[PDB]
Protein backbone atom coordinates (compact mmCIF):
# COMPACT_ATOMS: atom_id res chain seq x y z
CA UNK A 1 0.00 0.00 0.00
CA UNK A 2 3.23 2.51 0.30
CA UNK A 3 3.63 2.86 -3.18
CA UNK A 4 0.12 2.82 -4.20
CA UNK A 5 0.06 6.33 -6.12
CA UNK A 6 2.78 5.08 -8.08
CA UNK A 7 0.05 2.75 -9.86
CA UNK A 8 -2.60 5.39 -11.08
CA UNK A 9 -3.99 5.05 -14.00
CA UNK A 10 -4.81 8.21 -15.96
CA UNK A 11 -7.31 8.46 -18.99
CA UNK A 12 -7.54 10.99 -21.42
CA UNK A 13 -10.93 11.99 -21.98
CA UNK A 14 -10.11 15.45 -23.85
CA UNK A 15 -6.86 17.35 -24.72
CA UNK A 16 -4.96 17.87 -21.63
CA UNK A 17 -7.86 16.11 -18.88
CA UNK A 18 -7.25 12.99 -17.78
CA UNK A 19 -9.68 11.18 -15.36
CA UNK A 20 -8.68 8.20 -12.69
CA UNK A 21 -11.15 6.33 -10.62
CA UNK A 22 -8.62 4.44 -8.29
CA UNK A 23 -10.33 3.09 -4.85
CA UNK A 24 -8.73 4.89 -1.95
CA UNK A 25 -9.55 6.87 0.95
CA UNK A 26 -8.11 10.47 0.82
CA UNK A 27 -6.78 11.07 4.29
CA UNK A 28 -4.79 7.50 3.84
CA UNK A 29 -2.36 9.46 1.34
CA UNK A 30 -3.11 13.19 1.69
CA UNK A 31 -2.58 16.13 4.48
CA UNK A 32 -5.80 17.94 4.17
CA UNK A 33 -5.41 21.41 4.87
CA UNK A 34 -8.70 22.98 5.18
CA UNK A 35 -9.72 26.48 3.57
CA UNK A 36 -12.64 28.84 4.91
CA UNK A 37 -15.97 27.95 3.45
CA UNK A 38 -16.14 31.75 2.15
CA UNK A 39 -16.54 31.26 -1.58
CA UNK A 40 -13.53 31.48 -2.01
CA UNK A 41 -12.05 28.23 -1.21
CA UNK A 42 -11.15 27.25 -4.76
CA UNK A 43 -8.75 29.80 -5.01
CA UNK A 44 -7.38 29.69 -1.14
CA UNK A 45 -6.56 25.82 -1.84
CA UNK A 46 -4.61 26.64 -5.10
CA UNK A 47 -2.94 29.57 -3.17
CA UNK A 48 -1.65 27.00 0.08
CA UNK A 49 0.18 25.24 -2.53
CA UNK A 50 1.63 27.44 -4.78
CA UNK A 51 1.88 30.51 -2.80
CA UNK A 52 4.84 30.45 0.63
CA UNK A 53 3.44 32.04 3.17
CA UNK A 54 0.37 32.03 2.29
CA UNK A 55 -2.74 33.71 4.35
CA UNK A 56 -6.14 34.60 3.91
CA UNK A 57 -5.28 37.21 1.19
CA UNK A 58 -3.13 35.06 -1.39
CA UNK A 59 -6.09 34.24 -3.39
CA UNK A 60 -6.50 37.72 -4.67
CA UNK A 61 -3.08 36.55 -6.54
CA UNK A 62 -4.34 33.42 -7.79
CA UNK A 63 -7.85 34.65 -9.07
CA UNK A 64 -5.39 37.61 -11.02
CA UNK A 65 -3.65 34.74 -12.77
CA UNK A 66 -6.87 33.15 -13.69
CA UNK A 67 -7.89 36.39 -15.60
CA UNK A 68 -4.65 36.70 -17.50
CA UNK A 69 -5.11 32.99 -18.15
CA UNK A 70 -8.99 33.62 -19.26
CA UNK A 71 -7.88 36.14 -21.44
CA UNK A 72 -5.78 33.90 -22.84
CA UNK A 73 -7.70 30.44 -23.27
CA UNK A 74 -11.66 31.26 -21.93
CA UNK A 75 -12.61 31.30 -25.63
CA UNK A 76 -11.34 28.28 -26.16
CA UNK A 77 -12.02 26.32 -23.32
CA UNK A 78 -14.45 23.53 -23.36
CA UNK A 79 -16.03 23.80 -20.19
CA UNK A 80 -16.31 27.62 -20.74
CA UNK A 81 -19.49 26.57 -23.33
CA UNK A 82 -21.38 25.92 -20.68
CA UNK A 83 -21.07 28.99 -18.48
CA UNK A 84 -22.47 31.08 -21.79
CA UNK A 85 -21.04 34.46 -20.87
CA UNK A 86 -18.69 36.44 -23.12
CA UNK A 87 -14.59 36.88 -21.72
CA UNK A 88 -15.59 40.13 -20.30
CA UNK A 89 -19.07 39.12 -18.34
CA UNK A 90 -17.01 35.88 -17.25
CA UNK A 91 -14.18 38.25 -15.73
CA UNK A 92 -16.43 40.46 -14.16
CA UNK A 93 -18.56 37.67 -12.33
CA UNK A 94 -15.17 35.48 -11.75
CA UNK A 95 -13.52 38.24 -10.02
CA UNK A 96 -16.61 39.11 -8.27
CA UNK A 97 -15.60 38.04 -4.19
CA UNK A 98 -17.12 35.03 -2.97
CA UNK A 99 -18.12 33.46 -6.41
CA UNK A 100 -17.12 29.91 -6.80
CA UNK A 101 -14.32 28.78 -8.74
CA UNK A 102 -14.62 25.43 -10.61
CA UNK A 103 -12.94 22.88 -13.46
CA UNK A 104 -13.03 25.49 -15.68
CA UNK A 105 -10.40 27.76 -13.26
CA UNK A 106 -8.70 24.52 -12.97
CA UNK A 107 -8.12 24.40 -16.61
CA UNK A 108 -7.16 27.82 -17.42
CA UNK A 109 -4.11 28.02 -14.10
CA UNK A 110 -2.77 24.90 -15.29
CA UNK A 111 -1.85 26.02 -18.30
CA UNK A 112 -0.99 29.67 -17.06
CA UNK A 113 0.81 28.47 -14.46
CA UNK A 114 3.01 25.77 -15.99
CA UNK A 115 1.61 23.40 -13.16
CA UNK A 116 -0.71 20.39 -13.36
CA UNK A 117 -3.82 20.73 -11.19
CA UNK A 118 -5.87 17.13 -9.78
CA UNK A 119 -9.29 17.98 -8.36
CA UNK A 120 -9.74 14.65 -6.13
CA UNK A 121 -13.54 14.31 -5.70
CA UNK A 122 -15.83 12.58 -2.74
CA UNK A 123 -18.98 12.28 -1.43
CA UNK A 124 -19.59 12.28 2.13
CA UNK A 125 -16.82 10.21 2.79
CA UNK A 126 -13.02 9.64 3.02
CA UNK A 127 -13.88 7.51 -0.18
CA UNK A 128 -12.37 8.67 -3.50
CA UNK A 129 -15.05 8.75 -6.32
CA UNK A 130 -12.99 10.46 -9.10
CA UNK A 131 -10.00 12.42 -9.87
CA UNK A 132 -9.38 14.65 -12.41
CA UNK A 133 -6.57 15.91 -13.89
CA UNK A 134 -5.61 19.18 -15.79
CA UNK A 135 -2.20 18.71 -17.49
CA UNK A 136 0.40 15.69 -17.90
CA UNK A 137 2.17 15.52 -14.41
CA UNK A 138 1.75 13.01 -11.96
CA UNK A 139 0.31 13.22 -8.85
CA UNK A 140 4.11 13.64 -7.26
CA UNK A 141 4.30 16.96 -8.73
CA UNK A 142 0.50 18.01 -9.04
CA UNK A 143 -1.52 20.53 -6.90
CA UNK A 144 -4.27 18.11 -5.36
CA UNK A 145 -7.28 19.62 -5.25
CA UNK A 146 -10.21 17.64 -2.27
CA UNK A 147 -13.92 18.51 -3.65
CA UNK A 148 -16.60 17.67 -1.50
CA UNK A 149 -19.50 18.47 -1.66
CA UNK A 150 -21.39 20.93 -3.94
CA UNK A 151 -18.77 24.01 -4.11
CA UNK A 152 -16.27 22.93 -1.36
CA UNK A 153 -12.59 22.65 -2.05
CA UNK A 154 -10.02 22.01 0.43
CA UNK A 155 -5.53 21.80 0.00
CA UNK A 156 -4.05 18.35 -0.22
CA UNK A 157 -0.35 17.40 0.63
CA UNK A 158 1.06 14.02 -0.18
CA UNK A 159 1.51 12.46 2.95
CA UNK A 160 5.74 12.29 3.61
CA UNK A 161 5.88 8.33 4.12
CA UNK A 162 4.98 8.36 0.54
CA UNK A 163 7.12 10.34 -1.30
CA UNK B 1 -34.82 3.78 -35.30
CA UNK B 2 -33.63 2.97 -31.84
CA UNK B 3 -30.29 2.13 -30.32
CA UNK B 4 -28.30 2.04 -27.35
CA UNK B 5 -24.80 4.02 -26.27
CA UNK B 6 -22.45 3.61 -23.16
CA UNK B 7 -21.97 6.41 -21.00
CA UNK B 8 -18.88 5.85 -18.81
CA UNK B 9 -19.31 8.83 -16.22
CA UNK B 10 -16.64 10.86 -13.85
CA UNK B 11 -17.17 8.46 -10.94
CA UNK B 12 -16.28 5.61 -12.96
CA UNK B 13 -20.12 4.14 -13.87
CA UNK B 14 -21.39 3.08 -17.26
CA UNK B 15 -24.84 3.60 -17.87
CA UNK B 16 -26.49 2.47 -20.94
CA UNK B 17 -28.87 5.12 -22.77
CA UNK B 18 -32.22 4.14 -25.29
CA UNK B 19 -31.37 6.68 -28.20
CA UNK B 20 -32.09 7.18 -31.40
CA UNK B 21 -29.61 8.78 -33.94
CA UNK B 22 -32.11 12.15 -34.12
CA UNK B 23 -31.94 12.93 -30.72
CA UNK B 24 -30.30 15.64 -30.05
CA UNK B 25 -27.42 16.16 -27.40
CA UNK B 26 -29.61 17.95 -25.07
CA UNK B 27 -32.02 15.07 -25.34
CA UNK B 28 -29.36 12.67 -24.51
CA UNK B 29 -28.48 14.79 -21.59
CA UNK B 30 -32.46 15.05 -20.23
CA UNK B 31 -31.97 11.34 -20.25
CA UNK B 32 -28.58 11.32 -18.43
CA UNK B 33 -30.45 13.68 -15.62
CA UNK B 34 -33.73 11.32 -15.38
CA UNK B 35 -30.75 8.43 -14.34
CA UNK B 36 -28.05 10.06 -12.72
CA UNK B 37 -29.69 13.25 -11.73
CA UNK B 38 -27.03 15.52 -12.84
CA UNK B 39 -28.54 18.64 -14.05
CA UNK B 40 -27.99 19.02 -17.79
CA UNK B 41 -26.04 22.56 -18.13
CA UNK B 42 -23.66 20.98 -15.36
CA UNK B 43 -23.15 17.53 -18.18
CA UNK B 44 -19.82 17.25 -20.69
CA UNK B 45 -20.53 14.78 -22.80
CA UNK B 46 -17.73 13.74 -24.83
CA UNK B 47 -17.14 11.36 -27.76
CA UNK B 48 -13.67 10.54 -29.13
CA UNK B 49 -11.90 13.41 -27.60
CA UNK B 50 -14.58 16.18 -28.75
CA UNK B 51 -17.08 17.62 -26.23
CA UNK B 52 -20.39 17.36 -27.95
CA UNK B 53 -22.80 20.79 -28.49
CA UNK B 54 -26.38 20.99 -27.67
CA UNK B 55 -28.55 21.41 -31.40
CA UNK B 56 -26.50 18.88 -32.82
CA UNK B 57 -27.86 15.27 -32.69
CA UNK B 58 -25.85 11.86 -32.72
CA UNK B 59 -25.91 11.26 -36.38
CA UNK B 60 -23.91 14.70 -36.86
CA UNK B 61 -20.89 13.30 -34.21
CA UNK B 62 -21.14 9.84 -36.30
CA UNK B 63 -22.25 8.23 -33.07
CA UNK B 64 -23.31 4.73 -33.87
CA UNK B 65 -24.90 2.03 -32.32
CA UNK B 66 -23.00 0.66 -29.21
CA UNK B 67 -20.39 4.03 -28.88
CA UNK B 68 -19.16 4.68 -26.02
CA UNK B 69 -19.18 8.54 -25.12
CA UNK B 70 -17.61 10.02 -21.36
CA UNK B 71 -19.56 11.97 -19.16
CA UNK B 72 -17.76 14.62 -17.18
CA UNK B 73 -19.47 17.75 -15.09
CA UNK B 74 -18.42 20.65 -13.46
CA UNK B 75 -16.99 20.45 -9.70
CA UNK B 76 -17.64 24.06 -8.68
CA UNK B 77 -18.69 27.29 -10.26
CA UNK B 78 -22.34 29.28 -10.42
NA1 LIG C 1 -12.45 22.38 -17.47
ZN1 LIG D 1 -7.97 40.50 0.84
Amino acid sequence: SMDFLRSLDWTQVIAGQYVSNPRFNISDYFEIVRQPGDGNCFYHSIAELTMPNKTDHSYHYIKRLTESAARKYYQEEPEARLVGLSLEDYLKRMLSDNEWGSTLEASMLAKEMGITIIIWTVAASDEVEAGIKFGDGDVFTAVNLLHSGQTHFDALRILPQFE
Amino acid sequence: DKMQIFVKTLTGKTITLEVEPSDTIENVKAKIQDKEGIPPDQQRLIFAGKQLEDGRTLSDYNIRKQSNLYLLWRLGGW
